[PDB]
């Protein structure tokens, strides 16, 4: 994916809930800082659902991949009000992104 | 000048103008000093400027172009002439140039300080104008602009503003205008009392002043924006901070507005001039929670933010008078008791703390494990997270929600008092408490809002309002109204007597359209079990009753009538009789499309996974299209028996119905496929647009016949023209382009926009429709708006009470219309003879 068409993406459809930079702070959303390589629901001091705590997959490309095309299918009782993201190019770029900025 | 010369008059050089003025007791003498002449001078000015320009004629070219339009109004009632007042604002013309000259608030509030000025018929018509001018302010100050004059079309039968614009309209000749009569306008809209908008980005916070004279709010805009409760008239600019501004209130004397914000500063301003005054930053993360002291008496601000440290800040200082710490979480919300000497605060560890602030030692905590769940979840009880912390009357006591429940807990003996049960099992994620009624408004979980009444502990009204997350609700100073607020970010007032009855005016958004040649049926989910077939113009609601239903599907020729579930098996029941019926498990996720073929037996569908089912209802036999694609995004049925179907692969494929057998296979995208639409005649061509270029093809060859690469920014949606030749591809900003399909080129870009001088489509389209003539386009997306085929616009009028229609269905007799809005509101239009 292209890391810069995915940095579009994040902020006009996911900032407003999430940071990505390690200290940053939870909004109605989970700071991402460290997303690749962690489990559901882990990130500290944020209160999740069960049902997000519970779904017990690691986070990383392919998980991405089906969990943004439709949150709600993927983790069923998620509070995260999104509808997803249709096309699998804008997905690979808004995941692309993801891996660098949550690893800076 | 002379006048000035004498100190008879002050001047305001405007550079090279010469503003003139009069201090306040300057303007108080000749008040009294002068009788009836001045009647006579009001009465003089109206004629002689009659004379000379009419106040329509009246541009904003003029000098005294806004005088005339902030001051006329006020000469006719000094002069006590409420004839000439009647015929001067009673007046869409009057009000078209005011509102676009001088803006609408002012108007309104000479609409109501009239109500006693004006006769009695009058003031009747002048309530008309004062519900009349709720419908615009939407549209004025930005683009497009409303046409204040077919705006009276859309008012009641009853409203004296329709009957006169109607009448009017009726009188002239003519005017391709073209207007269309909502048939059951009076049946639908529950028309809140207030629309507010204060923010072009997100509004994070918003609160009423001591006085209840202004609103505050601010937002993701960085700025503080502070307008008058009454008029709407903007009063303060602020550009408080350099990030967005996460919350603001009012000091106890409306003296001070503070501000606190991302860049982790706490900014108190003067209310008067907006500058700054006091400033505080110790806080290490984003602060979450400020709040003044209630009382004058002592002067102490406290914040608290996801740090999970508190801060009680001295006034009379630049410092903070004490560090608080203690939360397990973080800090979530904080609010003064009336006694100023006591400190709630409010955290996500699902603690209640009350701080002393003589002492600023921390007196007692409560531990809110009251709401008692064992679940199988192995792990301990349902945890507790709090969420709206409000103060009861007395000061003495919070009302809290979390979880389930509504809990009413005593600050002083730390014990419970009260517990009443919410809406179903889920978490409230926010809620507050109404000071009359014992009622309290439960925002359980997107945009849910429940309206319960506590003590009696039962429920009172499902109050509906927005389709977006509901993010603040907040009541009016008095107690008697309250106001709504979301990602929609539109403010909606509303009269708490109003909220607490039940009201079948307007429908749930998920609503569909039957037209059965000379009759239509709206189907529509009904308020609470399953839906209404309502058959439009005539009463005719058949309730259907189930375990509550996901989608529905007729059969070619009817005779069964077919639905979907969360289950994701369908249910198909025969319509001949009643007691048959079919299912055949299937589907892991909610079920998707569902189609039959184009016999009135077999039914395909399709879901969340890899292949389409075929199942042949009677028979329960399953046949799968084995498509092995990460899921099967849609399908539709083509003329012959053929079968269009694509993923998200960026695959479209072609399938044989009752036997699956891909014949074709497409390969057009690199991402995501939205939608693909045929030729309509025949099936000679289908194409394809989504999040990339527009391909388009034959069937025959493998390949696309032709890619119509336009579009740099990535097509998002496309529709073929109703036989014509033409292809329509749709942008991300909704700019639709028409293609001519032969072979491929390069045709007019046709997308008005602007563009008030006759309204601007607000942009992006979310449905098309060619008229029957194959001349003009019907555009649709924040309103209905008639476009040109290639170069030039239509019908630029009828514009939605709501936004962001969800398809157009329009009659086979292209008299009728029937649509819905994000609102749910339902459009029954006839074309107006
Ligand atoms: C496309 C943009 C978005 C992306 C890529 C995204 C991604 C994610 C991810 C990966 C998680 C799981 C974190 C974890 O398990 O630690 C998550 C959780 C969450 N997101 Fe988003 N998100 C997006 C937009 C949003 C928006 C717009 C909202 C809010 C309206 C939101 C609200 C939430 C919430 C509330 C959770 C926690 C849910 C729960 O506990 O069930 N997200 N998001």
């Amino acid at each position: 994916g292209d890391v810069e068409k995915g940095k579009k993406i994040f902020v006009q459809k996911c900032a407003q809930c999430h940071t990505v930079e390690k200290g940053g702070k939870h909004k109605t959303g989970p700071n991402l800082h460290g997303l690749f390589g962690r489990k559901t629901g882990q990130a500290p001091g944020f209160s999740y659902t069960d049902a997000n705590k519970n779904k017990g997959i690691t986070w990383g490309e392919e998980t991405l991949m089906e969990y943004l095309e439709n949150p709600k299918k993927y983790i069923p009782g998620t509070k995260m009000i999104f509808a997803g993201i249709k096309k699998k190019g804008e997905r690979e770029d808004l995941i692309a992104y993801l891996k660098k900025a949550t690893n800076e | 000048q002379e006048f000035v010369n004498k100190s008879l008059l002050f001047c305001d050089r405007n550079g090279k103008s010469f503003r003139y003025y009069l201090h306040d007791l300057q303007v108080d003498f000749l008040t009294e000093k002068n009788c009836s002449q001045l009647q006579d001078l009001h009465k003089k000015i109206i004629t002689q400027f009659q004379r000379y320009h009419q106040p329509h004629t009246l541009s904003p070219d003029q000098e005294d172009c806004m005088y005339w339009y902030n001051f006329l109004a006020y000469h006719m009632a000094s002069a006590k002439m409420h004839k000439e007042l009647c015929a001067l604002m009673f007046s869409l013309d009057w009000i078209k140039a005011k509102t676009e000259l001088v803006g609408p608030a002012h108007l309104i509030h000479e609409f109501v300080e009239y109500r006693h000025i004006l006769d009695e018929k009058d003031c009747a018509v002048s309530e008309n104008f004062q519900e009349f001018l709720s419908l615009n302010g939407h549209l004025l100050g930005r683009q497009p602009f409303p046409n204040i004059v077919q705006l009276g079309l859309c008012e009641p039968e009853t409203s004296e503003v329709y009957q006169q614009a109607k009448l009017q309209a009726k009188q002239e000749v003519d005017n391709g205008m073209l207007y269309l009569e909502w048939i059951n306008k009076k049946n639908i809209t529950n028309l809140s009392r207030l629309v507010v908008r204060p923010h072009t980005d997100a509004v994070y916070h918003a609160c009423f002043s001591e006085d209840g004279q202004r609103i505050a709010s601010c937002g993701a805009d960085k700025t503080l924006q502070v307008f008058k409760a009454e008029t709407g008239e903007k009063l303060l600019e602020i550009k408080a901070h350099e990030d967005e501004v996460l919350c603001c209130a009012f000091s106890t004397d409306d003296r001070f507005i503070a501000t606190c914000s991302v860049d982790k500063k706490v900014k108190i301003w003067n209310s008067m001039t907006g500058e700054l005054v006091h400033t505080y930053d110790e806080h290490s993360e984003q602060v979450n929670c400020c709040h003044f002291t209630n009382s004058s008496h002592h002067l102490l601000l406290a914040t608290g933010s996801s740090d999970c440290f508190l801060k009680l800040w001295d006034l009379n200082q630049k410092e903070c008078r004490n560090t608080m710490f203690g939360h397990t979480n973080s800090v979530n919300h904080c609010r003064f008791s009336p006694d100023d000497k006591l400190l709630a605060s409010c955290s996500a560890d699902g603690t209640l703390k009350l701080w002393d602030a003589t002492s600023a030692n921390e007196r007692k905590s409560i531990n809110v494990k009251q709401f008692f769940l064992n679940l199988e979840d192995p792990q301990e009880d349902m945890e507790v997270i709090v969420k709206c912390c409000s103060w009861s009357a007395d000061g003495a006591r919070i009302m809290v929600a979390a979880k389930n429940k509504i809990f009413l807990f005593d600050i002083h003996t730390s014990g419970l008092l009260g517990e009443i049960h919410t809406g179903h099992h889920s978490t409230i994620q926010y809620c507050d408490f109404s000071p009359q009624n014992h009622l309290a408004v439960v925002a359980l979980s997107q945009y849910c809002v429940e309206l319960w009444n506590t003590d009696s502990r039962s429920k009172v009204a499902d109050c509906r309002g927005h389709l977006s997350w509901v993010h603040g609700v907040m009541f009016s100073p008095d107690g008697s109204s309250f106001l709504t607020s979301s990602d929609d970010q539109t403010i909606r007032l509303w009269e708490t007597k109003k909220v607490c009855k039940n009201s079948a005016v307007m429908l749930k958004q998920e609503v569909d359209v039957v037209f059965q040649e000379n009759e239509v049926m709206v189907l529509a989910v009904d308020h609470i079990r399953r839906l209404q077939l309502i058959n439009g113009r005539t009463g005719q609601i058949d309730y259907l009753t189930e375990a509550q239903v996901s989608c529905c599907c007729l059969s070619p020729h009817l005779q069964y009538i077919a639905f979907g579930d969360e289950n994701g098996a369908i249910e198909i029941l025969e319509l001949v009789n009643n007691r048959i019926f079919q299912s055949r498990f299937q589907h892991k996720k909610t079920v998707w499309h569902i189609q039959f073929t184009a016999d009135e037996k077999t039914l395909i569908s399709s879901s969340d996974d890899a292949e389409i089912q075929v199942w042949n209802w009677q028979l329960d036999k399953c046949i799968f299209l084995r498509g092995h694609q990460e899921t099967v995004k849609d399908f539709r049925l083509l003329k012959n028996s053929r079968l269009l179907s694509w993923s998200f692969d960026g695959t479209v494929k072609v399938w044989n119905i009752i036997t699956g057998n891909k014949e074709k296979d497409f390969v057009c995208h690199q991402g995501t496929v939205l939608s693909c639409d045929i030729s309509h005649d025949a099936t000679k061509f289908s194409s394809t647009s989504a999040d990339k270029t527009a391909k388009i093809w034959s069937f025959d060859l493998l390949l696309p016949l032709h890619e119509l690469r336009g579009h740099n920014g990535c097509v998002r949606c496309s529709a073929f023209s109703v036989d014509s030749t033409l292809l329509a591809t749709g942008d991300d900003n909704g700019e639709i382009r028409i293609w001519n399909v032969s072979n491929g080129e390069l045709l007019h870009l046709c997308a008005p926009l602007s563009e008030e001088g006759a309204a601007t489509h607000g942009g992006w389209v979310t449905d098309l429709c060619f008229s029957p003539d194959g001349k003009m386009l019907i555009s649709a997306g924040g309103y209905i708006k008639w476009w040109n085929v290639v170069t030039g616009e239509s019908s630029q009028t009828f514009y939605t009470n709501g936004t962001n229609l969800k398809k157009i269905h329009v009659s086979p007799d292209f008299k009728t219309y029937v649509t819905v809005d994000n609102l749910g509101i339902l459009y029954i239009l006839q074309t107006l003879e």
